[PDB]
């Protein structure tokens, strides 16, 4: 059975404008493994994204972890797009420093 | 304490090449510390860790001849199965493998794991007493029975209590952060309670003001990685238990 | 140490 993966985008620290940081894409519980991943800055994407190895959860489901070292602006906005046999098309998740 | 290693093994066939594709990653207290990739470079068992690069020459060679093993150990299974379940080449299908030893504080074994997975879903697993096998399809009792008549179970049983829980301390004499909590405010009025910057994954926020405990909504997210050895994870609708905490936080 | 598997499926 295939599972549509659960995306999630969220900071290391709270954002803090002037502050070094880590933006995280979370994507788990997904089937087959076979799935691309990009970061996105204001659209365009984000070059030199370190990408963990992947492992699966004791349901068997895979997770992978996307992350980059940033410095956040309140003006600008980043996206994490991800692309998997079980959806249609990609996938995006924008990051909010809500919650 | 108490103390683990699994490894997490993967073999993916696909439609388009010959091989399938093998990983396998191992994880010492619930950390990645080395890794095997047949898409690599040439592929090899390297470490991931700090405290692995000290090992041996002749280490890495032991190992990676094995993952060799592994991966062809798969690519047979693989093919057994799909007769197994009358399936038909064009598709894609993963055999999964997921074996270790949890020991405790007296540094012996409590408990084996050996367990397979064939397209995400549970195949045949060795029991807690490493003896008997489980298996749910009626396709993997065909294996039941092959590996019972084959003394399977007694060979993953010296592995567990010999080599694992032995190699195990070993990697553990070459080598514990507590959360910082803020709580959201925004109204929309919800509450979220946020633990950040601990490790290991061992968290559980609550959300008590009556002194009663909420699992009405009470909407969670589970621990995530955060971009370096430490987790995260926030809950909605505040005390915080961590094993790194003496005395259970509180923040409202 | 990584495990070794004897039988096949």
């Amino acid at each position: 059975i295939q599972k549509t993966p659960q995306i999630q985008v969220y900071s290391r620290h709270p954002p803090e404008n002037g502050k070094p940081n880590i933006l995280n894409c979370y994507v788990t519980q997904f089937h087959p493994p076979h799935i691309e991943i990009q970061m996105l800055k204001n659209g365009k994407k984000i070059p030199k994204v370190e990408m963990s190895d992947m492992s699966f959860s004791k349901d068997w489901s895979f997770y992978i972890l996307a992350h980059t070292e940033f410095t956040p602006t309140e003006t600008d906005t980043y996206a994490c797009r991800v692309k998997h046999d079980s959806m249609a098309e990609p996938k995006t998740v924008y990051w909010d420093r809500d919650m | 304490g108490p103390h683990s290693m699994r490894y997490f093994e993967t073999a993916v066939s696909r439609p388009g090449l010959e091989e399938p594709r093998y990983i396998s990653v191992g994880y010492v207290d619930n950390k990645e510390f080395v890794r095997f990739d047949s898409d690599a470079e040439n592929p090899r068992y390297e470490p991931r860790a700090p405290w692995m690069e000290q090992e041996g020459p002749e280490y890495w060679e032991r190992e990676t001849q094995k993952a060799k093993g592994q991966e062809q150990w798969f690519r047979v299974s693989l093919r057994n199965l799909l007769g197994y379940y009358n399936q038909s080449a064009g598709g894609s299908h993963t055999l999964q493998q997921m074996s270790g030893c949890d020991l405790g504080s007296d540094w012996r074994l409590l408990r084996g794991y050996l367990q397979f997975a064939y397209e995400g879903r549970d195949y045949i697993a060795l029991n807690e007493d490493l003896k008997t096998w489980t298996a749910a399809d009626m396709a993997a009792q065909i294996t039941r029975r092959k590996w019972e008549q084959s003394g399977a179970a007694e060979h993953y049983k010296a592995y567990l209590e010999g080599e694992c829980v032995e190699w195990l301390h070993r990697y553990l004499k070459n080598g514990t952060d507590s959360p910082k909590a803020h709580v959201t405010h925004h109204p929309r009025v919800t509450l979220r309670c946020w633990a950040l910057g601990f490790y290991p994954a061992d968290i559980t926020l609550t959300w008590q003001l009556n002194g009663e405990e909420l699992t009405q909504d009470m909407e969670l997210v589970e621990t995530r990685p955060a971009g370096d050895g430490t987790f995260q994870k926030w809950a909605s609708v505040c005390r915080v238990y961590h094993e790194g905490l003496p005395e259970p936080l509180t923040l409202r | 140490k990584a495990p070794y598997n004897x039988a096949t499926m």
